């Protein structure tokens, strides 16, 4: 099967450094671009870094630019994130996300298990104002995400993605390019809308799907997630 | 030998017992179909460059 | 026995008499007053580079954007015709490939050649790569063509004068078609995916039946090997291109010959035949490096798709009728419009 | 003016192009030889010296040869012969001991005539192998050669062979101005056929290089 | 005040010489360019090198107008600073540009014949372009010695537009001729001898194409020697007579001088033979 496992967390004094490693097994690691997504204790997701296939293109979040370094090891199937001059605001659980880009592909397919870290002592903005929607199973629910700038490119694609994170579990991909359905996902979900205003629809509501929903863009490489809406009851 | 000849004659007998329409009628519906979908041929009538995917 | 010398002859005579009696006039007389199409201009919109050997086959996807090509260098590239990108590049086990196909669903591709084996590849895998899913064996000659019926069935024609229908999971030949006395070089599938025709070196073509598996009709008239065939969009006619510099259009219901497309200046054979979306244009690939388009209802050369430096070996028209792609032995694909 | 996904797709396409170029460069440095014969003519002996298409790989003097055998195809030969239009040489194997058996010498001559005068093999040189020296000598010293070629007029000895046989085989090539034909006797235990093949390949490659340079 | 070229012969004998030179070189290299431009469109490494050689020929054939008229006006001329300083420079780049490319072509042929399996026989067009650009850079670097040094080549005796003013000034432009005519020669002679020896030992001369190649490779060397020898011979001669007697004498530096003028006249039998010594291998006629 396909799985990604990473480790290297612990307690680090402020101003120190720590090295993180991602172990990938079960797929062609050389043909996939690898991301790095963090998550604050209770403050949603946040993009950190990215490395392309062949290490020919690297991007960093403006918050951690210069301090952080990301590298990959194709022969031994390992992804490395070396970071120095750590500060107290970096205490968060990190994730290991793969992505392969070609016509009709499905980026952000599989998400890693996640490792925890503790520390002792432009820029498109989205709004997910609605936070709690308690609905009994069997009904239908809708989720709204809005972008500051229109996400409809010239070629006709709309680069918006939907993610779901069940409690105590890694986030899972649901919809890519605002209309397609990810493999292995039941047909209950359906995303639609227009530019600058998007929505997600759940037809028939049942149990194992209660959690937090996120929206993401992929137009210009500084990536921004939503505040995060959750379903109660 | 005998089996080949038997198969050949059986196939010819099966082929000879079919119903065939008149050639003029086949030409009539061929031309009618060719004319009915005339406007849905970008290859025949050049498409305006506004909606030409291969512009470039 | 001597019966083959008299019953066969009298049955052939009866068939000829029935065909002659059923013939009243010609298609040209009916389409004498039809307005001519006129001169047609086509330009090289795109040009795909990367092949390092002669190109033998290609096939358009059902979305009219993706296509797959095969060449002697042992590569099977999947192109993006809109931006000339390379989506995939599959390395073949045997470099002697002479055919390829694209599944209607876009999940699988197929290839074959001098190894007498048809290979089926999987494109949507969780591992992110392309790996062979099934290898079909059982033919005793070089495999010349293969077309996908659906995601589960496929028909093939080889040089052993037989055509067979396969079942992908089991790998066994569900049905076998016999009757040709020469190498079978090409086949085409009807729009309803229930009947199909095959062009053999016997200078004849036959109309089969996928369901029960027996020959339904036989069409003669050519004088040499047949290298290509294609169904009319209506589904009641087809066009063949032989080696004697002649393209012909038969009709299933009439069981006769409608027109022949020949010119005195053409002496080279035809390697590919294709139709347009409405069936008014017939495109053929010749050995003189050109590619003529013919008024299917008037047999008048309306244009020339010149611009190739070697023999044109394949030809395809998108499902929406928006482009024409040609491949030649100089390892270049051009998408005309 | 492209998006991030388009740029990543372009990068992947460029990587694919680089891999294709590297594979083509690696493959262009090998020598391809096509093996033909009249069946059971000693091809097994030749292949042991060093369904469909059968390929053999062997190395000599840091050169990678590829040998293709087309003995498995009973179909028409004029429909797939154009595939091997770029082979550097053609290896032809003939059994000298089949001169008085059922006639096979005439069939081999007909096959040689058909292969040597094809419209595709107008440039490619052909290497001719004659096998079964000892058994052929044992046969000729007892059975006369006039049975197979009536027009022959000469003594019955080995020295008469390699004449009226190899010269007559080379006489079928009525295109002497462009391509050359090399003949070399061989038997079960010679261990020198590879050297002759290497010499012929070097000559063909030298001629090809001179032609490509324009000189 | 370095002793003047008192001959009054060259300006009336050399004109027709440098003259037809015009016609022959121009027509030959123009035909070459016409064939190369839009008639083949299928280039290779040797084709690239030959095209570079043709361009180097074109530059000189278009810089020839000046010398023809300049001496025709009796060693007098026209505008002073920029034209002669450029005209003189454009040349050395042509000369030192052919000397390199002839050697490159000879080395290429040697590699194709003697070592037929070496990977250098099969290179990408990109690599060929890289090497050609590097060689062009090298020759420009050698010839750039006279870039904007005007006081000597231009100095006013009311008529001098020359640089090799017989005198005693040793730097680069001078040293260039000594070695830039043996390193090339030696390489070409060695390559030509080895090609013939190898191509004859392997029993291939009976082929007509092989025989044609055998004649042509020697013809290349013969033309190179015949064209470029006399200038170097006169140069070593004037150095010898410079060392035997006084530097400023010139009571014996006159006949050797007029020699240099006519000897230089020879540079172009090659310039115009380029079209015939090369590109005549396999013409489409
Ligand atoms: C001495 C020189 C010259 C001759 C006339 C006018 C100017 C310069 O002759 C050569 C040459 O033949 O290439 C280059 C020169 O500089």
């Amino acid at each position: 099967d396909v799985q990604l496992v990473e480790s290297g967390g612990g307690l680090v004094q402020p101003g120190g450094s720590r090295k993180l490693s991602c172990s990938a097994s079960g797929f062609a690691f050389s043909s996939f671009g690898m991301h790095w997504v963090r998550q604050a204790p209770e403050k949603g997701l946040e993009w950190v870094a990215y490395i392309s296939s062949g290490s020919g293109t690297i991007y960093y979040a403006d918050t951690v630019k210069g301090r952080f370094t990301i590298s990959r090891d194709d022969p031994k199937n390992t992804l490395f994130l070396q970071m120095t001059s750590l500060r107290s605001e970096d205490t968060a659980m990190y994730y290991c996300v793969r992505s392969i880009y070609y016509y009709g592909s499905s980026p952000f397919d599989f998400w890693g298990q996640g490792t925890t870290l503790t520390v002792s002592s432009s820029d498109i903005v989205m709004t997910q104002a609605t936070s709690s929607v308690p609905v009994t199973p069997g009904e239908s629910v809708s989720i709204s995400c809005r972008s500051s700038k229109s996400l409809l490119h010239s070629n006709g694609n709309t680069y918006l993605y939907w993610f779901l994170q069940r409690p105590g579990q890694s986030p899972q991909l649901l919809i890519y390019r605002m209309s397609n359905l990810a493999s292995g996902v039941p047909d209950r979900f359906s995303g639609s809308g227009s530019g600058t205003a998007f929505t997600l629809t759940i037809s028939r509501l049942e149990a194992e799907d209660v959690g937090v929903y996120y929206c993401m863009q992929h137009l210009e490489y500084p990536l921004t997630f939503g505040a995060g809406t959750k379903l109660e009851l | 030998s005998i089996a080949q000849a038997r198969k050949l004659v059986e196939q010819l007998k099966m082929e000879a017992n079919i119903d065939r329409i008149k050639v003029s009628k086949a030409a009539a519906d061929l031309m009618a179909y060719c004319e009915a979908h005339a406007k849905e041929d970008p290859l025949l009538t050049p498409v305006p460059a506004s909606e030409n995917p291969f512009r470039e | 026995l001597d019966q083959l010398r008299q019953e066969a002859e009298q049955l052939k005579n009866q068939i000829r008499d029935a065909r002659k009696a059923c013939a009243d006039a010609t298609l040209s007389q009916i389409t004498n007053n039809i307005d001519p199409v006129g001169r047609i201009q086509m330009r090289t919109r795109r040009t795909l580079r990367g092949h390092l050997a002669k190109i033998y086959a290609m096939h358009w996807g059902t979305d009219s954007r993706l296509l797959v090509s095969a060449s002697q260098d042992g590569k099977l590239i999947i192109w993006d015709s809109y931006t000339t990108n390379k989506v995939h590049a599959i390395p073949l086990r045997s470099s002697w490939v002479m055919t390829c196909a694209y599944a209607p669903s876009g999940n699988y591709v197929a290839c074959g050649g001098l190894d007498n084996i048809c290979s089926i590849y999987n494109l949507k895998t969780r591992e992110g790569n392309v790996r062979v899913s099934r290898e079909l064996a059982g033919h005793t000659g070089y495999l010349s063509c293969c077309r996908f019926l659906d995601d589960n069935q496929i028909v093939t024609s080889s040089g052993d004068t037989t055509c067979a229908l396969w079942d992908i999971e089991t790998g066994q030949q569900t049905t076998t078609f016999t009757g040709h006395t020469g190498d079978v070089m090409s086949l085409s599938l009807a729009p309803d995916t229930r009947l199909f025709v095959s062009g053999a070196c016997d200078a004849s073509a036959k109309l089969w039946d996928v369901r029960e598996g027996m020959c339904r009709q036989t069409f003669t008239g050519h004088e040499s090997d047949i290298n290509a065939i294609c169904f009319f969009p209506n589904g009641n006619a087809f066009a063949t291109g032989s080696d004697d510099a002649t393209c012909r259009l038969f009709d299933l219901r009439a069981d006769q010959e409608l027109m022949t497309y020949s010119h005195d200046n053409i002496i080279c054979g035809i390697t590919s035949v294709s139709f347009s979306k409405s069936g008014r244009l017939l495109l053929a690939g010749y050995d003189d490096f050109n590619c003529n388009v013919w008024d299917a209802l008037k047999a008048d050369r309306a244009g020339v798709l010149a611009g190739h430096d070697n023999r044109v070996s394949c030809l395809g028209v998108t499902d929406d009728g928006m482009a024409v792609a040609t491949g030649s032995w100089d390892s270049f694909l051009k998408i005309w419009n | 003016t492209l998006s991030a996904e388009d740029k990543a797709a372009v990068e992947r396409s460029k990587m694919i192009d680089r891999n294709l170029r590297e594979d083509g460069e690696k493959a262009a440095r090998e020598v391809k030889l096509l093996l033909l014969g009249a069946g059971e003519s000693g091809k097994s002996t030749i292949v042991k010296q060093m369904t469909g298409i059968v390929e053999t790989h062997f190395t000599f003097k840091d050169l990678h040869f590829k040998m293709f055998d087309v003995g498995a195809q009973r179909s028409e030969r004029k429909k797939w012969i154009h595939c091997f239009e770029g082979v550097t040489a053609i290896i032809f194997c003939v059994a000298l001991s089949d001169y008085d058996l059922v006639n096979r010498m005439h069939e081999s001559m007909k096959l040689f005539d058909s292969i040597c005068n094809n419209k595709w093999f107008t440039d490619t040189s052909i290497i001719l192998f004659l096998n079964k020296k000892d058994l052929f000598e044992e046969k000729i010293k007892k059975s006369p050669l006039t049975i197979c070629y009536p027009e022959y007029a000469g003594s019955n000895t080995y020295e008469e062979a390699a004449a009226y046989i190899q010269c007559q085989f080379e006489d079928l090539n009525k295109r002497k101005d462009t391509k050359e034909i090399y003949t070399h006797f061989t038997c079960s235990t010679d261990t020198k056929n590879v050297q002759f093949v290497f010499d012929a390949v070097t000559d063909v490659i030298i001629k090809n290089n001179l032609k490509d340079c324009g000189l | 005040n370095c002793c003047v070229f008192r001959d009054d012969f060259i300006a009336k004998v050399l004109p027709p010489v440098l003259g037809l030179e015009f016609i022959f070189g121009l027509l030959g290299n123009g035909l070459a360019l016409w064939i190369f431009c839009f008639h083949l469109k299928s280039w290779k490494s040797s084709r690239i090198f030959l095209f570079n050689l043709a361009v180097a020929d074109f530059l000189l054939i278009i810089c020839l107008p000046f010398v023809m008229d300049y001496y025709v006006r009796r060693s007098d001329w026209k505008f002073g600073d920029i034209p002669c300083r450029l005209v003189l420079f454009m040349f050395a780049m042509n000369r030192q540009g052919s000397i390199i490319f002839l050697t490159v072509v000879a080395v290429d042929r040697y590699f194709r014949v003697v070592h037929p399996h070496h990977a250098l026989n099969k290179i990408s067009n990109w690599t060929a372009a890289i090497i050609s650009c590097l060689l062009w850079g090298i020759t420009v670097g050698l010839t750039v010695h006279l870039l904007k040094k005007k006081l000597l080549i231009q100095n006013g005796t009311a008529n001098v537009c020359i640089s090799f003013s017989i005198c005693h000034t040793f730097r680069w432009h001078e040293a260039m001729f000594l070695l830039e005519f043996f390193l090339p020669l030696g390489i070409i002679l060695f390559c030509s001898a080895r090609i013939i020896w190898s191509l004859r030992q392997r029993q291939m001369d009976r082929h007509a194409k092989i025989k044609r190649a055998i004649t042509f490779i020697m013809v290349v060397a013969i033309v190179f020697v015949i064209c470029f020898l006399p200038s170097v011979v006169v140069r070593i001669h004037i150095f010898w007579l410079l060392h035997t007697s006084g530097t400023q004498n010139c009571e014996v530096y006159r006949s050797v001088d007029l020699a240099f003028f006519i000897t230089l006249s020879f540079t172009y039998m090659n310039s115009m033979l380029d079209p015939v010594v090369y590109y005549f291998s396999s013409p489409s006629f």
